[PDB]
């Protein structure tokens, strides 16, 4: 989220992210958040 | 010295901690169990 250089959309990376706790509450300090329409599990059911 | 394997691929699990080997005058018993 807070990186410096991003990848292009034809050379998009895939980093496997595992073996932690997944805190999704660090997504509020950015620009005023134009897109969070989810297609799966609800945002209120992400922390459980 | 990486003289065990030759080619690498997508890893699934990584783990670093205190080493299993510690300290012919010492017995080291080991039991491995892969269930569920």
């Amino acid at each position: 989220f807070n990186a410096t250089r991003f990848a292009s959309v034809y050379a998009w990376n895939r980093k496997r992210i595992s073996n932690c706790v997944a805190d999704y509450s660090v997504l509020y300090n950015l620009a005023p958040f134009f897109t969070f329409k989810c297609y799966g599990v609800s945002p209120t059911k992400l922390n459980d | 010295e990486f003289r065990v394997y030759s080619s690498a691929n997508n890893c699934t699990f990584e783990y670093v901690s205190q080493p299993f080997l510690m300290d012919f005058k010492n017995l080291r018993e080991f039991v491995f169990k892969n269930i569920d």
